[PDB]
């Protein structure tokens, strides 16, 4: 049935065709791939989490933390890029109590914007194919029916049966291009929504951390 | 956010060639 | 009419109805559950407004939120967070003017983040809907339209009276579908605006009290 | 002849055209008010800047403003409200001339956004109605080539006497939709546009009177 | 920057209607 | 033919085909008169900083430009203020470095938003014809089709020979709405770009202007 | 097939035909021609920046890169523009620990704003391509549309074998417009992506330097 429809079709309908199986392969390969970096750092981050608020004293973390050396990740690394930077300042400079607030949350953004750009790593090609699908499947369906219509023009008069088997290979296209452009979306939605979840999380943890150096440098 | 009816093009065309077909 | 072309549909179109009921029935549950909170959100700000500009003195209004600790919701959590942390951080270090008035507003920043997050709940599956919606409906009438094409292609010498319910009845799935689009994306704006204008309300008040209390720690 | 064709149309087209007639009419009320408050504002400002700008002493300026309190519009506001905080915190120290600046101007930014508030108050309904009107007609076509297809397939060799009520009810869908999309398009950007130019006047006023207290103030 | 599809719908529907409505 | 046609249009067609002119008209007269002001201040943009750079004391060069009073355009008025400024304010107060800085690139802001205010006129209109036009045009083809029907419908000829003149000249509309569509969109999107292309170089030479004046600032 | 509707169409058809052809090939020229240039701006950043961290003197990287005074392209040129300025501020008023800080950072944010400017070229052109090719594609349609109907209505046959060729060549237009207008769609956002990552990478990089010349400003 579709297997003959697809032998039956010429060159340019095949190649068509391929280009969405291809991108639907893609698209599922990223999803997959996605879905387990994502959810290892919401565990990441919110054990992290618990542990900071446990009540152990920071010399202990910040030890901890050398004890694996710079190969660290999420949070973790940012309770690492201050302290390290704070301590240092506050041998030197000591006469500007203001300036270790500033050079601390400089050196807080950064890690902070690394970690952000590594995790949306492409996503925006799903959006590019959720947007792009369509539109390829209504061309190569205006072709075959334009075929059709120049086909059918020769004989003064035709029954539907030598007219049918034009719309079956017809619409054999746009029905790949919406299979293949469904998940995309919600894909895209999800995996957004989750970032955007994972960054007001860091945010907000970079804000407490800053005010307690606030208050404990201006003593 | 948005509605994207795209493909609905696909499906009038194809009605197109049925009253091309015995009709006027 | 329309039940019995359900009836006699293929089973995958039957089946594809039912997501987009469900989908509907969902998007009308989180808009009634929504619309309920954010009119008594609106209620509580505009009261505690009214009663904090009346004329009575902050040490009673504090003692009084204070009496509830923590368990408090919008403007009075902001309030309540600025006010203990000025009066912690002036007990220690008033050496500074500027460091209380930083402090007092990092610390109402951090307590209006958390409750903008919490305002925000279960909008985004509105658009995930509003933006799937179509796709499904267009292909189930594809379907259904290449299935009819098919089935009467075995027949010989037909005509059009045979054809025209296949259309017919395939043409319900795009009518649903538009259906349970298009008041899934009406209700996101209307969400999104209000909680743009809770926010307006929110940092409105914050200046106004960073500004009374700046006027306080600079003599 | 028209309208008997809506008298024997099915009752969801009808509720359609129900829809859009009452967005029609909500269009046109927000325009009519809007064009009159947008028009007296523009004169209001026009005349104080004249005012200002002639050459009278600025301490009559303040007495005539607090005269008609609690009346104030525009940008009589601002010259109202920054004014009143820079003489409250020169008496109080008489140092420190970057505080009484910086608190100077956030008074005046606070009452922009009030004033820009108010005047921004109905504008994204058009906007919506606007973007939505269209498939609503779409729904509507949709259900119109559906009875015809039924009725051309319930009777053999069909009249046009029985196919006339589907292509009737499919036009006044469209007809209605666009004549409902059309004035609102319109009247979003117009009224953006007078938005935008009371803004930058806003703007343009508010760094003119800073400039003037901040020579003043280091003097 | 952005694609407009409502006028190819709008004309392609009606020459529809008027192609159903001409065969009887 | 096409005269043939319009005559036998009704009023309200008619009516519709003089605004899709009149828009035409108005869109090519303001395309004309902008490109030439667009023109003389990009040449003049390019003349100023040859002679600026050249190397001349700027005194000589500040003593002409007070010869053409009220009569500046473009980076010339931007100088003259940013000039004029720094030196009122550095002979009253002599003490503070930072404050003549300040003032001197306050003063260039309101200039430079002046003159992109000022030439920056009409384009919004440009806008709203490319955005309205076609929504027009099937308006009022769908308006002589349903005419066309109806007359039709009376008589008892349904052939198409007597229908066929309605249908084609109920058609010119859409074209004409078109056509006066597309202008509209390409000059814009040139417009935009030219004025884009204007400020960036405003920006920077007031960048480098601030520049040249912290160095004398600080001796 | 194509050639022989190609042929049989009328003038404005095949003026159609070369316009669009003309933007499909302006198009593809722009793409490859902006393709290389954005892969060696990102292959050279990521060579400096390793050179920078290498462990080698500023000095000696400073005297190396002087002799390439008028070659310089990228991250280079931000960091040529800062140190010229911080060894002659230096020089002047060593005494100020703030003055130098911003001195260094004007000549970065100038170099960065031209380097930024100089990398999007001709990229608002696709956007233009996009934007205005269906327009002409729907005007195609309808003028081949038109004259069938009124070829069919002069003469006295109703037979649809003169009113096929020419729906058969009014939807070559539409075909075209679709395949001019799609991969300029997908380079625009395609490209606009590719330049953020770079924005993203200089502004890391500028900050990284002036946390490191704040450090040393202050000892």
């Amino acid at each position: 049935n579709i297997l003959d429809l697809f032998l039956k079709a010429s060159l340019l309908v095949k190649l068509i065709m391929l280009i969405l199986i291809g991108f639907s392969i893609a698209s599922w390969a990223i999803i997959i791939q996605r879905t387990r970096i994502l959810n290892a750092a919401a565990r990441e981050a919110e054990a992290f989490e618990d542990k900071f608020w446990s009540g152990i004293e920071l010399s202990r973390l910040y030890q901890e933390s050398q004890g694996k050396r710079d190969n660290l990740t999420g949070s973790e690394q940012i309770f690492y890029s201050g302290f390290k930077e704070f301590v240092r300042l506050h041998r030197a400079n000591s006469h500007a109590p203001e300036a270790v607030v500033e050079g601390a949350s400089r050196a807080m953004r950064i890690s902070m914007n690394r970690e952000l750009e590594n995790l949306e790593t492409h996503i925006p090609f799903l959006g590019t194919v959720g947007s792009i699908s369509p539109y390829i499947g209504l061309f190569g369906t205006v072709w075959g029916i334009m075929h059709a219509f120049i086909a059918l023009g020769a004989v003064k008069q035709a029954t539907l049966q030598m007219v049918a088997p034009g719309i079956a290979e017809a619409l054999i296209a746009t029905a790949i291009g919406l299979f293949a452009a469904i998940p995309a979306v919600m894909a895209y939605n999800r995996l957004n929504q989750r970032v955007n979840k994972l960054e007001l999380n860091y945010d907000n943890f970079m804000e407490e951390f800053t005010a307690i150096l606030h208050r404990q440098a201006f003593t | 956010s948005e509605i994207n009816i795209v493909p609905l093009l696909d499906v009038l065309l194809v009605l197109l060639l049925i009253f091309m077909a015995t009709a006027p």
